[PDB]
């Protein structure tokens, strides 16, 4: 068997340079070569360059020539790629796949891929979130149920995880994709629908976690009339 | 110059069990050096068709493809629930590889009316000197619907942000929300906040609003 | 011949051909079939012969390197990637494929070894690519002057001259042993004339004589008899046995 | 304003099939999709079907998906509708409407003219 | 190869040789020479 494993998400300011890696395991390194693919939020795939470590030949896409550099070694059985002078547009996911079309029959089709590595470029730095519940109105209730929600704001960087009753409540739970402020801080929203009679009699709480700094936050939700 | 591919149509919608097709084209006739990928939202791409007309190991017979020269076609014999993803064509006639624009396919269903809700801000938020109002559309279909702001019965624009979700795998519906933001002074300037909605399955436009004292 | 994906000179692809009616006019009639060299047989006579088995080997090599694809030759291809028997009987067909198998500083699909511990036996194949050690030092990785990597790529670039342009080659190995014949030409079979001096052609066995109902008990596996001096004394009819 | 008209309908027998048509002239036929609507006497509106520019199949609500068929004719600026095995619900007035939004996936509902159906 | 008088890549040195025996097992293959590579011609052909 053959597998590739990538590093965790990395973040740094615009104008800096980002290093990424992905372990190569199984089989033999002499039979491996690596590529690099991009996936920024909300569109399709994109390709950066190609390397054959054992042949020493590398190539980069015209839109990445000079800015990107690819290296690999057999002692660690790993490939390293670097990009310099990041723009805000460089916020994307990095993918390395066992290189393709290298020989008789194997085709320029990426067969085996890594798990990925998210990178974002912003002027903000690591800090915790701000949380405040929503106050749903009684008159807005429909179908004998009330919608409850919480907001997470002013945090950076992602990931951020949100759950209701620390995961004990899942029916009617809805969450929206995050957004990025002009200040460089991310935001999130989540809601849950429950019967108007169950609330109050049973406690409902929204739980949040900013894993990059591991700040645990939980807060209660209560409608008003 | 670099070879650029065009994928048509850009979007698709078909119910489970229906025949669907996807096409990808190149500017100049490539020597059948094309492949196809499947990528779930945020997941690693999966190889399905490697040669112009061959299937990868373990790929179901549900998938097939053919084509040569400039234009190629990718067909599925029967759509299935797992098919909510984006498929990309990859051309490798020459090293300057390009990736297709990607075709997004979703599950078709019948019209579903939205559930409409409105959120007023809380005191903890107001004490920061800023205020916001959130309007919600939940579990509706087709794709999108309008959300409009009519604070003080007067239309407003440019002062709100919107976020939307993916397809709901449990019922193939969608949800949408809009968030209005204002400063405390401008927040107090107004006296009525209203969110208006219009959707295909509704008998008439829907309005949700609240006054300052409630 | 139309296989869009040909194999490298090393780990060449071979297809076993049997039980077919072979028409070679579709091949040598085409102009782009640049070279049609046959050993032990002529291209004109192929359609009139029968073969017990046919093996079709294919690969991609340099344009000037096709000289090495011949019996008893010596060199990189003739010794370490593909060697033909000295008494090889068959045909070697090659043609240019630069338009199909070339990319500027690319075309890494086709690989070839440069040296081997021992010369490959005829029709021998070696898929392994393990690092070649110098013998005087145990090794597990590439180390330059020792621990060599055997395989290397042509790197066909359209800018190359004809001497280095990729050439698409196929080798048709034939076996001319007597019946049973699995591959035969499109020659039409006539009626069986008996008890008369006639010219006969039994699966390419041409001669003149009188055909008579034999009374010698051939075993089921025997389909052709010989007398003293290896002369053919009896034969079983391919149409009615 | 934009003109519009329908044809067909009228008294029918339950359990049969019915045809309807709608057409327009002198104005663009693509940027707004042509849809159908229904209204029971003194009750709320119900959307029936609509056909888009691409003509990729049909589109229905819950109550009409299993009994209706729709089609459009760009070369003639007309649209047709189908009903199979009419039911007691088929005592109502339909309407021909345009999804009045420029090249939009959704729609703004506006109806120009309608006709009656009555199962006897 | 042991002189190290090259001192630069610009205006690189070149040599022509005749009437000798080239023992590549020692030439350009002692301990200091860490890496090696070849193109077109195998290392064995150098000796033979
Ligand atoms: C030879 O082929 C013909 C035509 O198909 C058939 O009628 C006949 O039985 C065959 N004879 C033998 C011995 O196969």
């Amino acid at each position: 068997q053959v597998q590739l494993v990538q590093s965790g998400a990395e973040v740094k300011k615009p104008g800096s340079s980002v290093k990424v890696s992905c372990k190569a395991s199984g089989g033999t390194f002499s039979s491996y070569a690596i590529s690099w693919v991009r996936q920024a939020p909300g569109q399709g795939l994109e390709w950066m360059g190609r390397i054959i470590p054992i042949f020493g030949t590398a190539n980069y896409a015209q839109k990445f020539q000079g800015r990107v550099t690819i290296t690999a070694d057999e002692s660690t059985s790993t490939a390293y790629m670097e990009l310099s002078s990041l723009r805000s547009e460089d916020t994307a996911v990095y993918y390395c796949a066992s290189l393709a079309s290298y020989s008789s029959g194997w085709e320029d089709v990426f067969d085996i891929w890594g798990q990925g590595t998210m990178v974002t470029v912003s002027s903000a730095s690591t800090k915790g979130p701000s949380v405040f519940p929503l106050a749903p109105s009684s008159k807005s209730t429909s179908g004998g149920t009330a919608a409850l929600g919480c907001l997470v704001k002013d945090y950076f960087p992602e990931p951020v995880t949100v759950s209701w009753n620390s995961g004990a409540l899942t029916s009617g739970v809805h969450t929206f994709p995050a957004v990025l402020q002009s200040s460089g801080l991310y935001s999130l929203s989540s809601v849950v629908t429950v019967p108007s009679s169950s609330l109050g009699t049973q406690t409902y709480i929204c739980n949040v976690n900013h894993k990059p700094s591991n700040t645990k936050v939980d807060k209660k939700v209560e409608p008003k009339s | 110059g670099d070879i650029q591919m065009t994928q048509s149509p850009s979007s698709l919608s078909a119910s489970v069990g229906d025949r669907v097709t996807i096409t990808c084209r190149a500017s100049q006739g490539i020597s059948s050096w094309l492949a196809w990928y499947q990528q779930k939202p945020g997941k690693a791409p999966k190889l399905l068709i490697y040669d112009a007309s061959n299937l990868e190991t373990g790929v179901p017979s549900r998938f097939s493809g053919s084509g040569s020269g400039t234009d190629f076609t990718f067909t599925i014999s029967s759509l299935q629930p797992e098919d909510i993803a984006t498929y990309y064509c990859q051309q490798y006639d020459n090293l300057p590889l390009t990736f297709g624009g990607g075709t997004k396919v979703e599950i078709k269903r019948t019209v579903a009316a939205p559930s409409v809700f409105i959120f007023p801000p809380s005191d903890e938020q107001l004490k920061s000197g800023t205020a916001s109002v959130v309007c919600l559309l939940n579990n509706f279909y087709p794709r999108e619907a309008k959300v409009q702001w009519k604070v003080d019965n007067a239309l407003q624009s440019g002062n709100s942000q919107e976020s939307v979700t993916e397809q709901d795998s449990k019922d193939s519906t969608y949800s949408l929300s809009s968030t209005l933001t204002l400063s405390k002074a401008d927040y107090e300037k107004h006296k009525v906040y209203a969110c208006e909605v219009t959707h295909q399955g509704l008998s008439s436009p829907v309005t949700k609003s609240f006054n300052r004292g409630e | 011949f139309n296989a869009t994906r040909f194999a490298s000179v090393y780990a060449w692809n071979r297809k076993r051909i049997s039980n077919c009616v072979a028409d070679y006019s579709v091949l040598y009639n085409l102009a782009p079939f640049f070279t049609f060299k046959c050993y032990g047989v002529s291209p004109t006579k192929l359609n009139d012969l029968c073969f017990t088995n046919v093996y079709a080997d294919s690969f991609v090599i340099r344009g000037d390197e096709v000289r090495q694809i011949a019996p008893g030759q010596t060199g990189n291809i003739a010794d370490y990637n593909y060697k033909l028997p000295d008494d090889f009987t068959g045909c070697v067909i090659a043609w240019n494929s630069n338009k199909l198998d070339s990319k500027v500083s690319g075309n890494y699909n086709y690989l070839y070894r440069l040296f081997r511990k021992s010369n490959l036996k005829p029709f021998e194949r070696d898929i392994s690519t393990e690092i070649y050690q110098a013998g005087n030092k145990p090794c597990n990785g590439v180390a330059g002057f020792n621990c060599y990597f055997p395989l290397r790529s042509y790197s066909f670039r359209p800018t190359y001259g004809v001497g280095h342009q990729p050439y698409r080659v196929v080798v048709l190995s034939f076996e001319l042993l007597h019946a049973p014949a699995t591959v035969c030409g499109p020659k039409k079979s006539t009626n069986l004339v008996k008890n008369k001096c006639v010219n006969f052609n039994f699966n390419g066995l041409k001669g003149t004589g009188v055909l008579t109902e034999s009374n010698k008990k051939f075993l089921p596996f025997q389909q052709f008899g010989r007398d003293i001096a290896d002369t053919t004394d009896a034969v079983r009819d391919p149409q009615t046995l | 304003q934009v003109q519009l008209q329908e044809s067909g309908g009228g008294l029918v027998q339950p359990g049969g099939s019915l045809r309807l048509s709608c057409a327009a002239s002198g104005r663009t036929i693509s940027r707004y999709a042509m849809s159908w609507f229904r209204q029971a006497p003194g009750k709320e509106r119900e959307f029936v079907a609509v056909a888009r520019r691409s003509g990729d199949g049909a589109f229905y609500a819950d109550s009409v998906q299993g009994r209706f068929t729709v089609s459009r004719d760009d070369a003639k600026n007309t649209v047709y509708l189908q009903m199979n095995s009419l039911k007691p619900e088929d005592t109502a007035v339909y309407y021909c409407a345009i999804d009045s939004d420029t090249f939009y996936s959704g729609s703004y509902d506006y109806w120009g003219q309608g006709t009656q159906v009555t199962v006897s």
